[PDB]
C-alpha cells in the first residue's frame, strides 16, 4: 500500500513544478503524471494480476487437521471449542465449524489444525522425530469425548465433505441476520475461530450454487481450501466480534 | 466445581502425559494419592511448568488454575543441604575449592592456540597495511597476500576435524582478504578500489555459508554479504556513469530502508520433517543478519549526507525521517535481536556524527551530537523502569491504529524528498 | 439434574451396581457430581520422552523486560565511555 502512495507522491511532486505548463516540453509529462495518477488510484490493478494468475492457474507437513462430526450440532456447544484454541500447551491455530445445508439439514464440521513452528517445543518432547498427526489426533479424541460428555454424539471423520467438488464465494461483512438468511440447491456455510481465545477472533466466509450483504471474490483459490480437510488460513480480516 | 487439567510425570522412563478434571476447593493433600496412582522415600507435588512446587494446603483455586493448563507432578521442595564442616584451616582450601572446574586440562590448550592465532593474523594484516597507506611500499601486499592466502586454505583444511574452529576461522579470513583486494591500483585509497573489494568478501562470504556444516557463524556471514554486494553495485555505477557530488548515499539509504522494508521475503530467498529444528533457527539466523545489513546501510550513506558542513535543510530531514520509520518498523518483528538492530539505528548514526565533527574540527554540532544521545538514552531508561510505555497493550485500539498511519506515512514519504535534495526533476 | 458418587478422578458410579462390586474400600473419597451422558472419559495417555525439553522453554520467556535492561546498561555504558573521550579528545588538541 506504501509502494503506491510513494510513486503517487513522486508524480505529483513531479508535474506540480509545470509551471511552465507549455511547449509540450513540461505539459506532456504533465499529461502523463495526472494521467497515471488516476490509473494507480488500488482496486483495479489488483484485479489486473488476479486474472493473470488465474488464467495461469489454468494448468508442507507443518500443518495437520483433525476434523469432527456432530450431527445434532447448536450454538450451545460454542464455548467447548473455542477453549480448544490454546490449552494443554498445543495452542491450536485455528478452529473451524462448516455446515452444509443443502435439503433441510444442516452437516456439522470441527475443524482443527495445530502448526509445528511456534509449538516446536512440546512437539519436540513427545519424540525426536516429531509426531505431528498422532498428536492431533490425540487432542482430537480429546474434543470427542469431552463433547460426548456433554451428551452430543460425535463422530471423527477423514472423508469429511466437499463445498467445492473434489461455487460463489462470499466473504460477510461484521452480523447475524445473515447467518440466519443462509438461495440455491445447495449452500455451505463456514465459520472458523482463531487469534487467542483469551479473547478470539474470527472469519466467516460461504459458498452456494450479493443478498444482504455479502461481496464476491474477483480472482477459485478462496473456495479451493473452503473445505475443513484444508490446512489453510481462511485469507480475510479478523474481527473481535 | 470440576476443572480440567493435564499432568506431567516423567521420572521413570521418558514420560507419561494424561489429562483428567479435578474436584477444586479443596486441600490438594486429598487429591495427590489419586494422580499418583493413574500416571504412576519421597513425597511429591503438583506444580505449573516454570514455576514453584504449590503448596499442599491450598486449593486448585487460590492458587491460581485455570481450567486447561498442563501441571507437572515435581516433588516437594527440599530440606536443609547439610552444611559439611571442616576445622583444619589448611583443609579449608582445598575442599571448599573443588567445585570450579578448574583443572588446567588439554582443553584449555585448544582454546589457548587457536586465540593466540586469530590475533596474529590480525596485527600481521594491520601491520603490512600501515606500512602501506601511512608510507608506500608494497612489500606489505606480498605479507598481505600471504597471510591472506593461508588463511583461506586452513579454514578449508579443517572443515570436518573441530567444526567450530572452522566457522571461527573462516569469519576471520576476510580481514586481510578485503584487505588485498583494496590494494590493486591504489589510487588515493582509490575511487575503483572500493569495486574490486566489494567483490572479493561477497565471494569469499557466500562461499563459506554453505559451507557451514551447522548452526553458529551463519548470520555474520549472510549480513556482511549483502553489505559486499550492496555496496558493489552503488560503487560499481558510481565509478563510471555518476560522478555523484553527494548522492551515492542517496542511492544507498533508498537502497537501505528498501532492503529492511523487504526483508521477510529475503530471508526465504535463501530456502521427513525430522530435521525442522535445525531449518527454523537458520531461517531466523538468515533473517536477523539481513536487517543488520539494511541499518548498516541506512546510515552508510546516511554518515555521508550530513556528513561535511554546507548541507542541505532538507538533507537534515532526508536522515532523521529514515531513523524513526526504522524505529518504528521495529513492532512487527518478533524476536529480540531483530528488535536491538533497527531500534539502535539512530544510536551508532550519532556517534557517526560526533567523530565527523571531532575529526573534521567542528567543535560546535559535536556538543549537540552528544546531546542528541542522552535524550535516545533517557528514553531507554523510562522504557525499562515501567513495563507501560514498552507494552503496548495498555494503549488505544487507533493509537495502535495512528501509529500505522504514522508509520507508512513517512518511511516511504521521502522518495519525493529524494527528488529535492538531488533535484532529480529540476533537469 | 442427576447426582451421583465418584472416586476422584474417575467417572461417576454406576447407579445400580453396589459399591462393593466398583470396589469400595473403606476410607475412600467420593464425589456428589453429575452422572455423565455419554462416555465414561478412559483419558488417553500419550508418551513424553524428553521432559526436560518442556520446562527449557518455560523458563526461556520472550523478549519481555528482562532484555530491556540488557539494552539499557549497555546503553549507559557506552554513553558514558564517550562521554569522557569526548571531552579529553576535545583536550587532546585545545581546552
Amino acid at each position: 500500500m506504501t509502494a503506491r502512495i510513494a510513486l503517487a507522491s513522486l508524480f505529483v511532486v513531479a508535474a506540480v513544478l509545470a509551471q511552465p505548463w507549455q511547449t509540450t516540453t513540461q505539459r506532456w509529462v504533465l499529461g502523463v503524471s495526472i494521467a497515471a495518477v488516476i490509473v494507480l488510484l488500488m482496486f483495479l490493478t489488483t484485479r489486473i494480476g488476479r486474472a493473470l494468475a488465474m488464467v495461469r492457474r489454468n494448468r508442507d507437513a507443518h500443518r495437520a487437521t483433525v476434523v469432527l462430526r456432530v450431527d445434532p450440532a447448536a450454538p450451545a456447544q460454542l464455548p467447548v471449542v473455542v477453549g480448544y484454541l490454546d490449552r494443554y500447551g498445543i495452542t491450536c491455530d485455528k478452529v473451524r465449524i462448516t455446515h452444509r445445508d443443502a435439503g433441510g439439514t444442516r452437516r456439522s464440521w470441527i475443524s482443527l489444525t495445530v502448526d509445528a513452528v511456534d509449538n516446536l517445543a512440546a512437539l519436540q518432547a513427545r519424540s525426536a522425530r516429531i509426531p505431528l498427526q498422532d498428536t492431533t489426533e490425540v487432542v482430537g479424541r480429546r474434543l470427542a469425548d469431552h463433547l460426548r460428555e456433554q451428551g452430543w454424539t460425535v463422530t471423527v471423520v477423514e472423508g469429511v465433505d466437499t463445498p467445492l467438488p473434489v461455487v460463489a464465494a462470499y466473504r460477510v461483512k461484521v452480523l447475524d441476520e445473515v447467518l440466519a438468511e443462509i438461495p440455491a440447491e445447495e449452500t455451505w456455510t463456514a465459520l472458523e475461530f482463531t487469534g487467542s481465545p483469551a479473547e478470539p477472533l474470527l472469519t466467516v466466509c460461504a459458498a452456494v450454487r450479493p443478498l444482504a450483504g455479502l461481496t464476491p471474490a474477483r480472482g477459485r483459490p478462496a473456495l479451493a481450501a473452503l473445505n475443513p480437510l484444508s490446512t489453510e488460513r481462511l485469507d480475510g480480516t479478523a474481527v473481535p466480534l | 466445581p470440576i476443572v480440567r487439567v493435564a499432568v506431567l510425570a516423567a521420572g521413570d522412563d521418558g514420560g507419561r502425559l494424561t489429562e483428567m478434571a479435578l474436584p477444586s476447593e479443596l486441600p490438594l493433600r486429598e487429591i495427590l494419592p489419586a494422580v499418583q496412582r493413574i500416571v504412576q522415600p519421597v513425597r511429591l507435588s503438583l506444580a505449573p511448568i516454570g514455576g514453584a512446587p504449590f503448596s499442599l494446603d491450598a486449593t486448585l483455586d487460590t492458587v491460581g488454575v485455570v481450567d486447561g493448563d498442563l501441571l507437572a507432578l515435581q516433588a516437594v521442595p527440599s530440606g536443609p543441604p547439610a552444611p559439611r564442616i571442616v576445622e583444619d584451616i589448611a583443609d579449608a582450601a582445598v575442599i571448599f575449592s573443588e567445585a570450579r572446574r578448574r583443572q588446567w586440562g588439554p582443553t584449555h590448550i585448544a582454546r589457548g592456540a587457536a586465540l593466540a592465532l586469530i590475533g596474529l593474523i590480525l596485527v600481521g594484516t594491520g601491520l603490512s597495511v600501515a606500512h602501506r597507506v601511512i608510507t608506500g611500499d608494497l612489500l606489505g601486499q606480498f605479507i598481505v597476500s600471504g597471510i591472506a592466502l593461508a588463511t583461506v586454505i586452513a579454514a578449508l583444511a579443517v572443515r570436518n576435524r573441530s567444526a567450530v574452529l572452522a566457522t571461527s576461522l573462516a569469519v576471520t579470513a576476510l580481514v586481510p582478504v578485503a584487505a588485498a583486494f583494496a590494494l590493486g591500483v591504489p589510487g588515493d585509497f582509490g575511487a575503483p578500489n572500493v569495486l574490486l573489494a566489494a567483490a572479493g568478501v561477497a565471494a569469499w562470504s557466500l562461499i563459506s555459508m554453505a559451507g557451514s556444516p551447522d548452526d553458529r557463524g551463519i548470520a555474520v556471514f549472510t549480513a556482511t554479504a549483502v553489505t559486499g554486494v550492496g555496496v558493489l553495485l552503488v560503487a560499481g555505477a558510481a565509478s563510471l556513469w555518476v560522478i555523484s557530488s553527494d548522492v551515492i548515499g542517496c542511492a544507498l539509504v533508498l537502497l537501505g530502508l528498501i532492503v529492511t522494508v523487504q526483508a521477510a521475503q529475503l530471508s526465504a530467498m535463501w530456502a521427513v520433517l525430522a530435521d525442522l529444528p535445525r531449518r527454523v533457527r537458520v531461517s531466523q539466523a538468515h533473517q536477523t543478519g539481513v536487517i543488520a545489513a539494511g541499518v548498516l546501510l541506512g546510515v552508510a550513506g546516511s554518515v555521508a549526507l550530513v556528513s561535511s558542513a554546507n548541507a542541505s535543510p532538507w538533507a537534515w530531514y532526508i536522515v532523521v525521517a529514515a531513523a524513526a520509520g526504522a524505529a518504528l518498523r521495529a513492532r512487527v518483528w518478533d524476536s529480540a535481536a531483530c528488535k536491538a538492530w533497527l531500534l539502535g539505528h539512530s544510536y551508532l548514526l550519532a556517534v557517526a556524527l560526533l567523530v565527523a565533527f571531532v575529526i573534521g574540527d567542528r567543535y560546535q554540532a559535536a556538543l549537540w551530537a552528544l546531546a542528541a544521545l542522552a535524550v535516545l538514552v533517557l528514553v531507554w531508561i523510562v522504557a525499562a523502569l515501567n513495563p507501560k510505555i514498552a507494552s503496548p497493550d495498555t494503549y488505544s485500539l487507533p493509537m495502535r491504529r495512528m501509529v500505522g498511519f504514522l508509520a507508512t506515512g513517512l518511511d516511504a514519504s521521502l522518495i519525493p524528498v529524494m527528488a529535492l535534495l538531488v533535484g532529480l526533476f529540476s533537469l
